[PDB]
C-alpha cells in the first residue's frame, strides 16, 4: 500500500 | 533561475513576478528522500527552460502554501500562469514535467 514513488502525509511531519 | 518559496506570501509575489511566463511549482517534501532525490531534473530543467520560472515548495517548511492547495500526496507539481492555475499532477515522473511545460509553453 506504500509506494516509494509517493511520500504519504500520514507521517507525523 | 530557481526560486524557493517559504511562505504563501512569497508565493503570490512570485506568481506576480513571473508575469505571463510559465510557472511550475514542486511540492516535494525535503524530508522525503525519494522526492528530494528527484529535485535534479526539476532544478536542472530551470537552465533548460530559462524562459520558464521553476518554484520549489516544502510541504513541511512551506505547509502554508501546500495546505491552501489541499495537497494529498508528494511529490506534486502544479502549473500556474498569469497567477492562474492551468494544470497539476502527482507521481515521481520527471519526464512528465517536460511534456506539460511543452504543452503550456
Amino acid at each position: 500500500p506504500a509506494t516509494l514513488k509517493i511520500c504519504s502525509w500520514n507521517v507525523d511531519g | 533561475m530557481v526560486k524557493q518559496i517559504e511562505s504563501k506570501t512569497a508565493f503570490q509575489e512570485a506568481l506576480d513576478a513571473a508575469g505571463d511566463k510559465l510557472v511550475v511549482v514542486d511540492f516535494s517534501a525535503t524530508w522525503c528522500g525519494p522526492a528530494k532525490m528527484i529535485k535534479p531534473f526539476f532544478h536542472s530543467l530551470s537552465e533548460k527552460y530559462s524562459n520558464v520560472i521553476f518554484l520549489e515548495v516544502d510541504v513541511d517548511d512551506a505547509q502554508d502554501v501546500a495546505s491552501e492547495a489541499e495537497v494529498k500526496a508528494t511529490p506534486t507539481f502544479q502549473f500556474f500562469k498569469k497567477g492562474q492555475k492551468v494544470g497539476e499532477f502527482s507521481g515521481a515522473n520527471k519526464e512528465k514535467l517536460e511534456a506539460t511545460i511543452n504543452e503550456l509553453v
